[PDB]
Formats: structure tokens, C-alpha cells, sequence
RNA sequence: UAUGUUC
RNA sequence: CGCGGGGUGGAGCAGCCGGUAGCUCGUCGGGCUCAUAACCCGAAGGUCGUCGGUUCAAAUCCGGCCCCCGCAACCA
RNA sequence: GACUCGUUCAUACUACAGUGGCCACACCAGAUCCCAUCAGAACUCUGAAGUUAAGCACUGUAAGGCUUGGCUAGUACUGAGGUGGGAGACCGCUCGGGAACACCAGGUGAUGAGUCAU
RNA sequence: GCAGAUGUCCAAAGACAAGCUCAAAGAGAACAGAAAUCUCUUGUAGACUAAAAGGGGAAAAGCUUGUUUGAUUUCUAUUUUCAGAACAAGUAGAAAACGUGAAAGCGUGGCCUAUCGAUCCUUUAUAUUUGCAAAAUGACGUAAAUUACUUACUACUGUGCAUAUAGAGGUGUCUGAAAAGUUACCACAGGGAUAACUGGCUUGUGGCUGCCAAGCGCUCCUAGCGACGUAGCUUUUUGAUCCUUCGAUGUCGGCUCUUCCUAUCAUUGGGACGCAGAAGUCUCAAAGUGUCGGAUUGUUCACCCGCUAAUAGGGAACGUGA
RNA sequence: AGGGAACGGGCUUGGCAAAAUCAGCGGGGAAAGAAGACCCUGUUGAGCUUUACUCUAGUCUGGCUUUGUGAAACGACUUAAGAGGUGCUACUUUUAAAGUUGUUUUAC
RNA sequence: AUCCGACUGUUUAAUUAAAACAUAGCAUUGUGAAAAGCCACAACUGGUAUUAACACAAUGUGAUUUCUGCCCAGUGCUUUGAAUGUCAACUUGAUGAAAUUCAAUCAAGCGCAGGUAAACGGCGGGAGUAACUAUGACUCUCUUAAGGUAGCCAAAUGCCUC
RNA sequence: CCUAUUAGCUGGUUAUUUUCGAAAGAUCUCUCAGGAUCGCUGGAGUUGAUUAAUAUAAUUUUACCAGGUAGAGAUAAUGAUUAGAGGACAGGGCCUUGACCUAUUCUCAAACUCCCAAUAGGUAAAAAGGGCGAAAUAACUCAAUUUGUAUUUCACUCAUAUUAAAUAAAAUAACUCCAAGUGGGCCAUUUUUGGUAAGCAGAACUGGCGAUGAGGGAUGCUCCUAACGCUUGGAUAAGGUGCCUAAAUAUUCGCUCAUGAGAUCCCAUAAAAGGUGUUGGUUCAUAUGAACUAGCCCUGAAAAUGGAUGGCGCUAAAGCGGA
RNA sequence: ACGGACCAAGGAGUCUAGCAAAUGUGCAAGUGUAUAUGAUUCUUUAAACAUUUUACGCAUAAUUAAUGUAAUAUGUCUAUUGUAGAUUUGUGCCCCACUUUGCAUACAAUACCGGUAAGCAA
RNA sequence: GAUGUUAGGAGGGCAAAUCCGCCGAAUUUAAGCAUAUAAUUAAGCGGAAGAAAAGAAAAUAACUAUGAUUCC
RNA sequence: GGGUAAUUGGCGCAGUUGGUUAGCGCGCGGGUCUCAUAAUCCCGAGGUCGUGAGUUCGAUCCUCACAUUACCCA
């Protein structure tokens, strides 16, 4: 019967404690490009440019740019299908994701590894590795640690 | 609700600044019997057959919206600026 | 009579027998609500660009058959 | 030719 | 029980249309009369059913309770 | 030693103390002028006699708070399985995940750009 | 389902800027008191922000002051509901013209979440846009020529009406008919998607049985009771539900007749007593036998008269209408 | 008996179960009749009622026509002069009975 | 003996024979006539009417006896009106180039002012009060158009109520 | 006769095999027995794939996000809430009553929160791309005609011989067209609202029934195993092996005697309270006395046709708990 | 729960109009010879056959209420631009990476036409 | 004008498919319903022929103009 | 929405350029004892705003304010 712009947003859209006031001034610095990944989180204490309840919390892709908004495309599920959904903005509500971070930091360091491993010819494995199981270790404990348990008894 | 006389805002006709307007309201006007919608309603209305159209007879809301009619001074062309609806509407009454 | 009013029963499977379907992600975007006096300007840009490169081909395919 | 109780 | 109205001086009723609570009978005091009535003069008495809320301001407006009253409680 | 612009936004706050000053901040002397009020209190303007009393800086307190770690505790809770137990309420087991309050201990900052003084 | 709220209100309660800091408490000051004004200290908001509630807010979003009308015209990309239609309400922008501020900036109504309306018709505004079906209407207007049906060139052309665009007049059953009853004289299509009766689940209610022991019982908790509490059973009441029957399961009571249950009224045999006898009360095994005549009422139920040994309680589609 | 659409002739588990017949009987076949008449639904009716919506016969009233022939009175219009305020000029009252019209009464 | 209907009579052919209908009696209403009342008809014309207020038509009540109270506020019905508001067609006037647009007035009705209940109908509530108790002749007060009178009653009308 | 009027309603709706195969949600609706529309489905067709790879995925991993439910708390706030302890405004007679303050204390919240899981959810993991440069273009941006931005052209090269993490009968893909039926649902586990409760009413997830048979649960639309062409063998699942009834009167170790024993999830009821029945344990007292504890058994335990662990029956179990 | 005592025979998505999609066929910027005509055709024949060198429908151009206006634009018989992409060309008659071309189509960008805004407007 | 068993004649009724006048519904559709639709239809009354009726412009057009009616 | 009329003392009320006027209400005195009867001042945005006019509540106009008819395609 009730379904407000920001009906059932008493929690999320509230400031964490003692974590109140606007933004600080240096969140106004942070650089946005056209095509790079953005996490939408909204910040209440600014309400023009408030994204949907939906939209917190989600990531996106920058595809328009404003003198203070931001436009970003998120996927929403609606039903059989995802659809995308322009999402306009302002910069207080959107906040550089590090969804790729891990993803640039092992692309440069990718590069500079093959460029050395081609200079040595040497053929290496650069994808990741999804470490499985541990080969056989032979280690030594002195006897003087190794303590003997029991189960306990009921009190 | 209470809106002076007049208002220094953007004329949209014939002089493209912010301009003196003189700000009245808006009024229906009557009906006239040449309108083309009342002559074939007249003329329907006309012989046997009673009534032959629909004579509305809820009335829900009791306010109306209201419109400003704003006369630009400089040049003599008005403008339609409509309103939230109210129930007291005054013009130009004191502060 | 008494009709039950709603459920999500059998939604999810229905949307999942031809799957979730997801956005096409197609390379280009249209432009015509986004950033006027830029994307003029690069309309401004490819016609230079365009015009440069036709006047040069032009040249050549000139002198190529007399 | 107003009215005007009781002990 | 569903409502849809009301609780104000000792009694019956206004103000109860937010700011200054009225009238009659009642009560008191003094006159008139041998005395009592009637009559004349002058006073007093309202905590506004109860608890919260709004308002600069509540007996008044808004709710919740306690009583009173009036309708409804039908088809098998 | 200090100042300006910042960052983090309490390890940075709060209370009560102690120490410190040459240019340094500041308190401070005035009201003609710009300006300002009821009030030169503030704001604004013009100064340099005085002072570290205060602001400021540093430190201290079996300080409060904050913060980090431990411990609470594999406890509470919980995903999956069960022709598991139990009359039920509830409670185990198997494959997994895993708190919080409280309490205890340590700490009370770090830093970017620029500049002044020696 | 629960606690509420809406059909409004605001030339400021909109816009911008500046300055200031609020509620409250403590202490102090003629009148002056629990509250009237002033001063100081503390004061993370305990105030205020139109309203419901929830978010947000301290050199502010609050208070005061100053200046204002951005509550303006036009157009996009879009979010909410969602069919990813509309309205509506928003978000980010663009083109004008402005306000404010010293400026950076901010402003396309209200700090945010609600406060609203299609087609057709009407109405009034805008237009160097159009029409009214063979034509003209400003105007023979401006330049030449003769006694004419002369020739060139003019954004600006009669009343009335209709159109295009934009607001408004409303549909609150709010994606939007112009709409009072009654049928016990009734009809039809259907419905067990749905009531009235059995049956079914449940057992609040009704009925029956336990546990504890404060007390009653002259003293003595438990001979007999047992408050405050608490555990069950039954389907003999009434509810709750709507599972089966609406191309029909004959809906009260009585009469008649049979059978069954036991939670036993009497009869048989026992145990306990607050048990001298008599009478009675509590209780066990036991359903073999029997549980009546009448006045009033359609009654069930009830209530009297009377006998009796006793006049017990129930079931069988509320047993039983070919 | 169970479960089952929660009251089975059929199903499951049991009890059981031995040809053909005659006469009664009203427990059951949720027996027969018969697309429930009660109730609800239908954007299906009908009868009836009203200060439901929209109409309508009748009825009341006015106008035009039928509708002719005379008279009088009143009113109004037109036309000349006086008077009031009044900027060659504009409005108001009265005076005539001059030409025109309407009404009310009356006569044939 | 009680209830109902006065009686004779009539009725739901095939579930109701009655207390229902009728009835005499009583009361009210309209109408003096072919330009009347009531009614029929599409029109023409007709029924009452071979009639004429001791008549015809329209109602209610229901023999006799004894009575038939108050209310015209409401709704009906009805009566008077150049003082009177409102209104249609028409008419007249003004303006316009005309369509048009504006004004003005002796209809009926409604409104205004009356009448009418054997028209539809309607016809109150709190307190206090008498040498025991009880009740309230009496008093105060609110209030209506009038406040249910004469009568009658757990009535075929009273829930509570056996 | 108009008229075979209309009916969102009831009934019926005619050969075979084969293949694919639903919905009982949602939005609007004078809508609630209807309809349109979306979803689910079939048929047709193209583009693709056919290159153990890419697209792709009801999956995980790695990296990074967002949350305020369970829990916890009441001394962190708000709202409740029981008690005292200590200590400088009011009342009466040095005292008392309180108020107030301080530090405690018992207990709580769907419309409370300092904190905060599990599960669930989102994004990214390279070739139409990335990185690094030079040159061009622009009316954009900047103090910048050479600041930046974007685009374009040239260069160089970033694993691919296992594939920029794993796994994948992943192209059985993607897209387009036309169209059917459906739009009364119900049940089970877990969560949950109203209700005393209900085989009650209303929701969430997944799986089913419906639409579906087969083996088992005696019986049973929904439980367990398991889903189905026609066969021959084998071996099993669930569940059973005393007979009915295929298979153990198997083996091995305990418990239990019931004058209404007990005997497979759903499932076909049982409680508070008791027992000097018996079997084990635990803690106290010089093989004795107690108090507890929990297994089976017993009381509590009453209903109507005659009756049901499914029946017979079973006690050196054919019962209960194991192996 | 309703219908069905039995058997035979009859017994229900059809016909027309109009629209679209799908597929087959013919022709193709055209397609369909409408009504009608002629012809030693006249059982069949009510069908077949035929049509002296702008009939009409649909298509070939859209947009606007509308007066109306109407698709690169004469540098050029090049036929707009990108990114993917079928096919083709060569070099390392049959595997693969560079070259060459660039269908259909998808995603965009550009122009141009009609309408509306805005600016100018003899 | 009357009146005439004066002379000579005509009309009447049946039949309807097509045809000409009048009169005139509702079912139905609108998912209700009242305008609208059904329909200038059905039913009803009357009147003709092998055809009837219409027909030689008080007609179109707006053109370089056509030329009674009917029908495709 | 159209036409008409009305609201000036506390009550009621009519009045319009050289204008605010009154009966009742208020207050005392007075009256032949107490009721009934004369007297004075107190009582007015002439409903509201604007407008015309040496000289207006006044003349015109609009706003709401009440009572009658009559009107309804938003």
C-alpha cells in the first residue's frame, strides 16, 4: 500500500555512528572517466542526487559525466532477464570501485614479468593459481610440546 | 496562499528578458453558444430521446488549480502560470 | 469469492527456464541526451579528421590516374 | 371598579 | 458488540465558534411584615466526567479510557 | 624552535594539573579613517607599551572516552543432511561458517605541500 | 495484519548570502515568586526544521538580518510503479534570461520520503504558423497611362467559426459510466468457487477428571472439601472453518423400536469416614436387570404434582418423516 | 476397521462365504421425482414503489393563425415651446392633443 | 366464558372460507352542464346520460350504544392577488454591415400571504418534594407544531416475560 | 413471426503413432466465474557454433563491495522495569520523611540499537581489448593553436605450443516472427503473520502434487527410493527376512512381564504428577543408610455396531537400544 | 459429485468478408487485365483463349491540422563514415598467421526531407 | 347541384420473387445503459409491370472542362 | 453559473452631495404606597476593498457574507 521513493530505507539510508556530517571536502577531488567501474552508496546527508534504494550498494559503469552528476549503468534483475538502467547521480553518492584493483595490480605486474621472461626466453605460467594441495611436509617438533587431549568431562 | 501584483520574471513572447509583469487570476469564461461543440450538442439535444450525454454528478475535490495570468508591461503579450491548488487564494494582500 | 491474493511461487523457475537473459553489451553507445558542447565538438573533430583524410585520398587517386 | 397567600 | 451523539455551579441548561465562563431555580445576608410567603436590594458558588497530545494559548481542538442516551443486530 | 594551507577526522576528544618563548602565533594599546553594534564585547580598521596569565605547544593522571590486541568462545547463532533423539517444547550427530556485551592488557598519534627563524 | 498519515499549508514556510547557536540545567541580579527580563558556566542537539512517521542537519538544512522571485521559457538522458505502457513524483543535464554572493558557486519551489487526473467538450493565452473548397474584403497601397477589363511591385487583409500548441474546468470506484428501492407473487443461467442441516479438523465455550496445598473442617492441609495456580480428557453444548453435497442427503419436537457406551441413579459384593445404631457421604470391581404416571408449554430444555428402589448421564447422520 | 473428497458395494487388512425359490418388511442403497423454489453469483429478467435517472399521455398557461365590422379610454412613438441643473452643443420635467402604434373596456 | 367479525352474503376453480371482501350506517371530496364533474378515444366522437344536487362521480370507515381529544410546524390539497421576486416562446427596443450580442415586460408554476387532520400523518425528558418507610398531590427546569386526551391492555398489540 | 435474439454461465465436442510441452504469477480493467497484456509453451526461420574455444553458466575460487536479520545489551542512547547502598532542596518533630545525585542491582522491546554473524546478493578476472609513444582534428577544456580531453592514423607488444582462476554431453546458442493453453491452485521441509486452535486464514525459499505412473510406507493425489520405449540376464535403492510375503525362527550384547506390554519418518494423540518394579550411574555418611539421576515397565489413561502394531500371533521375541 | 438401462443410425471450429504472418509459385519497379469487349470456341464451353503504342488498386516518398513542402549534390557513371562481419585475392591444390575485398546484418556516427522549437528575418 | 334498373363504360378480389408509396419496432451491439446501433430493417396498410422506379439539369465542375436516367 | 432582495447602535429600522437620525437596550434619579408610565448621556468601519465627484454611507465597481425562483453536455 506504501511504496515511496525511499520506503524501507530507515537503516541503510541512515549515517553509521558517529559518522554523521557531510562528506569531507577531499571526496569533491577524486577523479571519474568515462567506462571505469563506480560503487554507488548513498550518502544522505546530501539528497539531491540520491540514488534509488535498489542502487546502494551496487557497481557500475561510468557512461556520462556531468559538471557535478554522474551517470552509470547497473545491471537490475527484473524477473527473466537483467536489464541495464542509467542511473544519474550526483559525485557525493558515487565512489571509485575497487572492483578491478586486483586486476590492474596483475596486469602491470604480469607485464613486467613477461617482459623480463621473454628477454631470458624463459616460458613461464602467468595465470593464476588456485592453490590446492600442500605437498608433504617432514617436520620436526621437539617432545616437549606435543600435549596429548581428551575429551572432557561434564560439570 | 498570498502572491503580490506583480513579478520581475523571464517574458517568453515578443521581448526575451526578465520583464515587469502584471500578475491576475485566470477565469473560465462562458460558454459560448457558437462553439462548435455546443451547437452539436444543441442540436442532439434536440427532439425525443431525453438526455444524450453524460451529466457529471460525483465532485470529489473541492479546490480548483489555480492560474496566474502574468501581463508582460513592456510588451503586451500574457502568459499562463498555473498553480498548486489551494483553498484561500488572495492577491497581493499584506505581508 | 476469496482469491489468494499473491505469491512468488513458480516465478523464480519460470525466469530460469529460458535462463536470466543478460544485456546485449553492444560496443557503441548512442550519444544524444550526453555531454552537448563535447560530443559537438567530436563531431566538430571527426569531420576534420574526415575531410583531411578524403582531400589526401583524393590527391592521390588524381595522380594515380592522371 | 391592576393583582396581592397563610397563621 | 457495530456505530453516533452527550457529560459544565447543588438541579436544569448557555459559553463550550481556543484568550474576558452566562441565565433560572437553589444557598447566604439585609430590608418589607407581628411573623411566614411573595416582593426589593446585595453577594457567593463551575475543579467544565478522567488520562495524555497539539497550540504562545485547550473546558473548547485531537486521541485513549468511565458512564449516559439513541439506532442496528437480518436470510435461513 | 615556529607559522600558513591541508590529510586522517578522538591514539587526534574531555576534565584537572605542571612546564615553555627571541623573530613565531597570541593575549594586548586605541577608534581618526573603511566598517560595526546598545555595547570598538564581537566585527573592521590603526598600532606595538606590556605578558606567557590565557589561547597554543609538550607532558602528567592506578583519569573518563577513544583505539588495538587478547579473552569471552568454537560459546551464542547459523547454511546443508538425517525413515536422527524426544509426546512436545526442544536437543544431538555428519559436512561447513562463526559473533556480541562484559573483562584484561598496551597505546593517546601520524602525515603532505609551502614558508619563517637559528 | 499492527501504529499512524494524505486530498492540505506557505510572497515565504521559495532563492542566495552573511552573522549567530539551540533545548535544558546550575549559580547570580529591586519589584520578581515554580515559572516575566538580564549575566556567567556547562551544554553532540537532548531544540528547531508547516504537518504523520522515518531519515538528514551545528561557522547548518535551525534563529536573525539583507537583497530578491530559479515557484521562469524550451528540450533531452533517465529513476520509481512497471507491461519495463501512461499519468504522477523525482534525478542528472543542455539552450535563454535572471536572482544572490566579494567570489568559488548556489537557485528550474518547499532538507528527503506523500499531498493527485485520460479521450471528447469547454475556456483563455501564443503564433511574420493555417483553413472555411470558383473568388474578393488592409487597398486601386505604391510607381507609370489614357477616357481601359492598362502594367509592374507590396511578410503584415472583413465578422463569425474551425484548427496547432500551452495551461485550466474531472472523473476520490482516483488508467476516469450520467443512475433509488422492493419482491413473503416471482423467473432464468449457474454455484458446493458460497451461507442455512449431518459428517470432518479444532475445543475458545460447555461437560468431565487430575497435581500442589493457603485455608475450612472446635485442635487436625488431604474423613469430606479445597482458594491462589496448574496438567489433561470428551465431543453429550455453543462457537470457529467452509473439506464433501445447491441436475436436492426431506430441515424441530413427540410417538414407536432396537442396540450401544459408562463418566453407576438403583440393585450385587467391597474399602473409608468427622462410622455407636439408623441414615448418609467418599470410593472400588462391576453395564446382568431396571430407570415411571401426570398439569403447563410445539417445544428440546424447564418447572411443579405423585409414585418409586431408582426415577443416572449419553451415542447410534442432533438414531428413527417411502 | 483403515485410509480416502474428512460416512464404501467395489480399494487394503480381517470376519467370512454353498444352488434355486415363496410371502412379508421398511435399516441401507447418503433409494426414486426434478438442471434446489432457501442462499450467493450474473454488469440475465420480470412484477411493484417512489422526493432514483431520463422521458411521456393527459392537464394548466402563454404566443402565432383561424379573426370579421365599429366606438371609447389609457399608454407608447414622432414632432414644436417652457422650466432644472448644464459643455453654438448634451441630458431631465412639463406644456400640445399635431401625425403613428400598442393595451384595456365596450357595441354588432 | 374470552378474542374477532355486527348480522344475511362473498372469496384464493386444484394446499389458505378466515378475523379477509361486501354490507347498511357514518363521514369527507368534486360538480349547476353540453366552455360542468368523473371517465373512454389516434382522431372523429363517446360512457355516466331515457341523468340534473333527495343526482352523478371519487374516497375512507364499517350494524346498534357511547364517543370520536390536541397539533396546519412537515408533506399534500386548496384560496386571494397589478403591491409582488423568478421564467419560456414570442414581442419591443439598442448596437452592428449583418449573422449575432445585449437589454425590457401583465402567463401558468414555484416563492409570498391564508385555510384544511372523518388529508398523509404526529401527539416529550430530567430533578426535588408530605409528622414512620414508600409514593409524590406540589415545585423547579429543559423542550415541542402539539407533547397520547377519553378510554383500553402482558389484548391476534409487552421485548424483559413462564 | 422478428429469431438459429443474447448468454463473462452448464453440458458435449468423433482415427493412430511420434516429438516438444505449460500455467494456476504479474499489470490494467464497473474488475473478483471474465478479458486484454507480460511471463511460461509450440511451430517456423535466420544468424552462429560445428575449431574439447569463445560466447555462455540457478557452480565455485581470487579481489573488492553493500547490509543490521539471528545473536547480544540493558551500566551505549530511547522506551520500559525490581530492589536496596552512599551523599550537599522541600515537610514535620539533632532525628525522620521524601525528592535529587552518585556507583550498583533484577528483568525486557515487531514498529530500540554501541556491536553484529550464517545464508542470500553485486561487480571484476585482457584481443572489436590493454599498455606504451609519435603525428593529425576540434568550434571542447585550460593561463596554454599546443594544457588537457576525446577521436583518427602510424609504430612496438601483452600467456595462447593448456587456453590472462577452477569446472562445465557450454552453440541443446543468440535473435526474429506467428500463435495455443494458462491467469480458481494445493502440499511438504524450513521461516513466518492473525487466531485458543484447526485437515483454519495469509505470506517467503526450494522441491513436489497438479500433469505421474513404478518399488516401498498394510491402506493413502503430495512421505521414502525412484521418475516410465519393448525385452534377456545381473546387481541394488527405499524397505524388509516367523507366517500371511520373496528373504534370518541369523549371529552377537544388554533391557523389559504389562489383570488393557510393545512394535517403521509423514502417521494416525497423550501431559502435569507419581512407583519400595527392575537395570545401570552420581554424590554424601562406618556393607550398610540416604539423596539424586535416567533406561524399560507400571499408575495417571473414560464412549458409544464388533475390531484391529495391517492380520495371525509373538515373551530363550516375531518387543526395545545397538553391533 | 453430476451424465450414462441397452443397440443401431444421425451428431458439433464450418462458410463468407476483411487483415496479417508463414510458406510455395509467377513476374519484378512494377504487378494484377477490373468491368467490358472479340472469336468459323458454343455437348462439354457457366471454361479455355485473346486485349490498335497514360482505366483503376496496391507499390514506387515522406511529413504536416493545414496553405503545403518534399530526401548527400554536380564536385563524380566516385554510388555517406566507422567497428565487427560472409565471400574473394596473394605470401608464408588440401591445416593456420599476415595481406586484399567488405555481402547480409548488428551497433553507432553523419548528412538530407517534412513538422516543431530557437536565432535572424524585405 | 339532385334524382333516374335512361344508353354506353370503369373500379372492387386473388396473386408478389423482382418493383412503387406509407407506417413502423424490439431482440441485438455498445461486454452495463439512456444518444447511437439493430434499421430508414421485421411485422402492419395500400398500389403497378414483364419489368417497375428514374430520367432529359433551377446537374457537375473549377478543368484544355463534362452534358438525361439506370446499372457494372 | 443567471436574476432579485437583505444585513447602520446590543435589538429592530427607513432615509441618500451642503446630513448619521431615531423607538427599544444601558445608567440613575423620579413616580402615589410596590407592577404598569416621561427623561438625559452610553450605543454606528451605513457588511468589505477600490473608484468617480468645489461639495457622498451615498454615485459606480469588484471580493466573500444570506434568502427566493430558475440553469445544468467538466
Amino acid at each position: 500500500k506504501s511504496r515511496g521513493k525511499r520506503s524501507g530505507t530507515r537503516y541503510k539510508f541512515s549515517k553509521k555512528f558517529r559518522k554523521h556530517g557531510e562528506c569531507t571536502a577531499n571526496k569533491y577531488l577524486e577523479k571519474l572517466n568515462y567506462g571505469d567501474y563506480v560503487d554507488i552508496v548513498c550518502d544522505s546527508t546530501q539528497q539531491k542526487g540520491m540514488p534509488f534504494n535498489y542502487y546502494h550498494g551496487k557497481t557500475g559503469k561510468i557512461f556520462h559525466i556531468t559538471k557535478r552528476g554522474v551517470g552509470v549503468l547497473v545491471n537490475k534483475r527484473v524477473k527473466h532477464r537483467i536489464e541495464q538502467k542509467k542511473v544519474c547521480v550526483r559525485i557525493e553518492h558515487v565512489r571509485k570501485s575497487r572492483c578491478n584493483e586486483d586486476f590492474l595490480l596483475r596486469k602491470i605486474k604480469n607485464a613486467e614479468l613477461i617482459k623480463e621472461a621473454k628477454l631470458k626466453n624463459e616460458h613461464i605460467n602467468i595465470k593464476r593459481k588456485t592453490e590446492g594441495p600442500k605437498p608433504a611436509a617432514m617436520i620436526k617438533v621437539p617432545p616437549s610440546k606435543i600435549i596429548t587431549i581428551e575429551p572432557l568431562p561434564f560439570y | 496562499v498570498n502572491v503580490p501584483k506583480t513579478r520581475k520574471t523571464y517574458c517568453s513572447n515578443k521581448c526575451k528578458k526578465h520583464t515587469m509583469h502584471k500578475v491576475s487570476q485566470y477565469k473560465k469564461g462562458k460558454e459560448r453558444l457558437s462553439s462548435l461543440g455546443r451547437r452539436r450538442y444543441d442540436m442532439k439535444q434536440k427532439g425525443f430521446g431525453g438526455q444524450t450525454k453524460p451529466v457529471f454528478k460525483k465532485k470529489a475535490k473541492t479546490t480548483k488549480k489555480i492560474v496566474l495570468k502574468l501581463e508582460c508591461t513592456k510588451c503586451k503579450k500574457k502568459r499562463f502560470q498555473t498553480m498548486k491548488r489551494c483553498k484561500t487564494f488572495e492577491m497581493g494582500a499584506d505581508k | 469469492a476469496k482469491s489468494k491474493n499473491h505469491t512468488n511461487h513458480n516465478q523464480n523457475r519460470k525466469a530460469h527456464k529460458n535462463g536470466i537473459k543478460k544485456p546485449k553489451k553492444h560496443k557503441f553507445m548512442s550519444r544524444k541526451g550526453l555531454d552537448p558542447n563535447f560530443f559537438r565538438n567530436q563531431k566538430y573533430c571527426l569531420k576534420g579528421i574526415q575531410k583531411k583524410k578524403k582531400e589526401l585520398k583524393l590527391k592521390a587517386k588524381q595522380e594515380k590516374n592522371n
